[PDB]
RNA sequence: CCGGGCACUCUAACGGGACUGCCCGCGAAAGCGGGAGGAAGGAGGGGACGACGUCUGGUCAGCAUGGCCCUUACGGCCUGGGCGACACACGUGCUACAAUGCCCACUACAAAGCGAUGCCACCCGGCAACGGGGAGCUAAUCGCAAAAAGGUGGGCCCAGUUCGGAUUGGGGUCUGCAACCCGACCCCAUGAAGCCGGAAUCGCUAGUAAUCGCGGAUCAGCCAUGCCGCGGUGAAUACG
């Protein structure tokens, strides 16, 4: 019945659900290709299914919260993987080989005092 | 003139406008806090001793 | 900018109003460069303070919604 | 630009609201 | 078409056109459409002969509109000259006038940076 | 029905003092909702180390205000004796409602 | 850096044509971290390839690139009395970088009002073999060889 | 939203984890390069942490403090002025010179903080700043609140322009006894220099630079474009 994976990527938590059937995709109450209209990176989150090859099979029901639309697309791209990895003891041959598993620890770092932007150091006179 | 001031500050009779702050420990008018009641100088000092409840060398 | 009042200090009109009595002399000093000019207060040259001395400034209708301060120069070398 | 009061941005940058950026 | 004084915008849309008049900004522009009645997207080249009139009428008639406008402006400043109120001067001395830092900037009311100069420090 | 708050500072104590009010709230009758740790409100403030002029290398502190909630389902005259008289907060603070 | 040899950052394949050599470009096209605008332009440019040419977009871009990778450039050097400009080989790594770069710059240097069109046409010319890049490549070429004298400083 | 449910998410408190223990290569060792499993290796990536001493460094104006000096004043109060002066030079900054743009209507994705004569929903008045009413909050359970860039479609058309908002005139609002010197917003009208900056020179090696919006302290109000923080989008390059 339900197939879930914890979608999380840079202050973005996505809830992935996979129901066999058509292929319809939903997020926080909207059609995938509608909630992400404009973002040419949208069709990237579904890329995991496109290599398992098994797209026309899971009516995925997601709900991502927190972060940025793109960040969300990342959280999702991990859920769609973490979710279906569960219901396929053999589908491990992709989440490890085709690097689809990493929280991307890559995240914004604290702004140190005396550095306009956590690193960009102020100007300089000397004279 | 920093003695007569601490007192002058305490008194308040005139227009609430002029009612201004000033460090509790040291007679300092600049960089005080609506909390602690201490000045940056003072605060950090006490802070290091521990006499400032729940206050801890921040870390994140 | 005052739209309900006129913040024009009282020890002025007080001394201006009593002077309004048949209208006598005029020489009158003050430190209210912060108050406003009152209509009909023309002819009442009011020396205003600036921090140094009192500028013997005449006062006429041309100037009214102004402050006696605008009329007193605070700094030197204008 | 962020410097024109009579503009959505300008008003925003200034942290204000008004005829060019009303409160809904 | 000469709508005002001696001003005539061209081959553009009226909403932008009028702008080219002293006294008429973007505001008063659309302010003469709720009372005039015309579709802004229209170029000044093509448009009913009457529209121009009903336009010019409103515009010129309503308020006041280059010269004399531009002329009143002076007077005020002239008036500021009176006995010499503070804000009155500054215009007199050609300095900024709403309290700013003449020390550094203010080059907009100040004359080109008339350099001239100054201090020297002993080498030995 | 009766609600109880738990602020304070050292989450080392507050945790215990709170936890106590359950192992002792069950023995007094009605069941209870396990010590729930709600979010922490924090007080951060920076200061310029030097007492003069050194806007850099300054130093800021924190003041973690831990909160903690727990609640009894049914108000037994039993529990009352305990809670009301078992006031044992070293540096803790507790608010109670309904 | 003096320490390590430094390893090349890898890129994520395109979403439309799926090719790093593409993303690379889009990136170079991107100004102020705004990819959506960076990609569109690029693609919108291809949507203006079929018209100006019944060619497969992917191949024009691919060619344009090849038509600019500078076989060789000159890099300064100090010795004494004056500085000789030594001419030497160029690994694809830098070639691609250069080529790609020149493309974008050249584009924006064009007089086409829209951006799509610029990258667009620019791509075509290059692809063909006569674009600002082509020139900026040729120039670099000229520079070298001519300085073959000092070439014996390959270092 | 109601009943109801801890599975998610999360909040916050306690644990396991990674130790060169495995394999190959080099060696006397320590230990280097390669590889698998793994979320993560060989200090995993950031914080806190800065030796003996150095600059007769800084600060007697935060405080403490030896010596010196003043006492109807070198002490104290007060109203007014000043620290905001301006022919000029520099430092750091902010907004820009535009179509990878600007404007306008609509529609989304944050994090981190903050709040008692305090933040204000929601109404009615006003073009608006804001003002009369008035619900909720002792605040993961109400408010500040809107993220902006983005996405949609609509308007400009390469022009000092619908680029850019300085300057000034007129009309207002709010805090405060009080905005002349000297506050910040608002609206109308003005639309300045600037079409990318000499000699020079700065920052940054990845979630960094660049770019966009947000919180807080101080604080009636505010000259904050500052500072201290948060998050969104998200690169180029490193032969040597
Ligand atoms: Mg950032
Ligand atoms: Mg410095
Ligand atoms: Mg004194
Ligand atoms: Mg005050
Ligand atoms: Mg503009
Ligand atoms: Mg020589
Ligand atoms: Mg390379
Ligand atoms: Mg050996
Ligand atoms: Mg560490
Ligand atoms: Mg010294
Ligand atoms: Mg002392
Ligand atoms: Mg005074
Ligand atoms: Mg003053
Ligand atoms: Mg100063
Ligand atoms: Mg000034
Ligand atoms: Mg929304
Ligand atoms: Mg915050
Ligand atoms: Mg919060
Ligand atoms: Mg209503
Ligand atoms: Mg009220
Ligand atoms: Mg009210
Ligand atoms: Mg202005
Ligand atoms: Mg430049
Ligand atoms: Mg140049
Ligand atoms: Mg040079
Ligand atoms: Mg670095
Ligand atoms: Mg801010
Ligand atoms: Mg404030
Ligand atoms: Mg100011
Ligand atoms: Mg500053
Ligand atoms: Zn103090």
């Amino acid at each position: 019945e339900q197939y879930y994976g914890t979608g999380r990527r840079k202050e973005a938590v996505a809830r992935v659900f996979l129901r066999p059937g058509n292929g319809k995709v939903t997020v926080n109450g909207q059609d995938f290709n509608e909630y992400f209209q404009g973002l040419v990176r949208a069709v990237a989150a579904l890329e995991p299914l496109r290599a398992v090859d098994a797209l026309g099979r899971f009516d995925a029901y997601i709900t991502v919260r927190g972060g940025g639309k793109s960040g969300q697309i990342d959280a999702i791209k991990l859920g769609i993987a973490r979710a279906l990895v569960q219901y396929n003891p053999d589908y491990r041959a992709k989440l490890k080989p085709l690097g689809f598993l990493t929280r991307d620890a890559r995240v914004v770092e604290r702004k140190k005092y005396g550095k306009h932007k956590a690193r960009r150091a102020p100007q300089y006179s000397k004279r | 003139a920093r003695k007569a001031l601490i007192e002058k500050a305490k008194r308040t009779p005139k227009f609430k406008v002029r009612a201004y702050t000033r460090c509790v420990r040291c007679g300092r008018a600049r960089s005080v806090y609506r909390f602690f009641g201490l000045c940056r100088i003072c605060l950090r000092e006490l802070a290091h001793k521990g006499q400032l409840p729940g206050v801890r060398k921040a870390s994140w | 900018s005052l739209k309900k009042g006129v913040f024009v200090d009282d020890h002025l009109l007080e001394k201006v109003l009593e002077l309004n009595a048949k209208g006598e002399k005029r020489l009158i000093k003050t430190w209210s460069r912060r108050s406003t000019i009152v209509p009909e207060m023309v002819g009442h040259t009011i020396a205003v303070y600036n921090g140094k001395q009192h500028v013997p400034v005449y006062i006429t209708e041309n100037m009214v919604g102004h402050k006696l301060g605008e009329f007193a120069p605070t700094r030197t070398y204008r | 630009g962020k410097g024109d009061r009579r503009t959505r941005r300008g008003k925003i940058w200034r942290g204000t609201y008004g005829k060019y950026r009303p409160r809904k | 078409a000469r709508i005002a004084g001696v001003e005539i915008p061209r081959n553009k849309r009226v909403d932008v056109a009028l702008t080219y008049i002293y006294g008429i900004g973007k505001a008063r522009a659309k302010e003469a459409l709720e009372k005039t009645g015309i579709n802004p997207a229209t170029r000044v080249k093509d448009l009913t002969e009457a529209e121009v009139v009903r336009l010019r009428e409103y515009v010129e008639n309503t308020w006041k509109l280059e010269g004399e406008l531009r002329a009143e402006v002076a007077a005020n400043i002239k008036r500021l000259m009176d006995i010499g109120c503070y804000r009155g001067l500054r215009h007199r001395r050609g300095l900024p006038v709403r309290g700013q830092r003449t020390r550094t900037n203010a080059r907009t009311r100040k004359g080109p940076r008339k350099t001239v100069a100054g201090k020297k420090k002993a080498p030995r | 029905k009766i609600r109880i708050k738990l602020r304070g500072f050292d989450h080392k104590t507050l945790d215990a003092s709170a936890q106590k009010i359950v192992e002792a709230a069950r023995r007094s009758g009605a069941q209870v909702s396990g010590p729930i740790p709600l979010p922490t409100r924090v007080r951060r403030f920076t200061v310029i180390r030097g007492p003069f002029k050194h806007k850099d290398s300054r130093e800021h502190f924190e003041l973690r205000t831990h909160n903690r909630l727990v609640d009894i389902i049914n108000p037994n005259r039993k529990t009352i004796e305990q809670l009301m008289t078992l006031d044992l907060p070293t540096g803790v603070e507790i608010e109670i409602k309904t | 850096a003096r320490r390590r040899r430094a390893e090349v950052r890898q890129l994520q394949p395109d979403l439309v044509y799926g090719d790093v050599l593409v993303t690379a470009f889009i990136n170079k096209i991107m100004r102020d971290g705004k990819k959506n605008l960076a990609a569109r332009i690029f693609y919108d440019a291809c949507k203006i390839i079929q018209e100006k040419t019944g060619q497969e977009p992917l191949k024009v871009f691919k060619q344009a690139v090849e038509n600019v990778k500078p076989r060789m450039e000159v890099r300064s050097r100090r010795v004494g009395g004056a500085n000789y400009q030594v001419p030497m080989e160029v690994s694809p790594r830098r070639q691609q970088s250069l080529a790609l770069r020149w493309l974008v710059q050249a584009a924006n240097q064009r007089p086409e009002r829209r951006a799509a069109v610029r990258i667009a046409h620019e791509l075509m010319d290059a692809a063909e073999g006569k674009g600002g890049a082509v020139k900026k490549k040729e120039d670099v070429e000229r520079m070298a060889e001519a300085n073959r004298a000092y070439a014996h400083y390959r270092w």
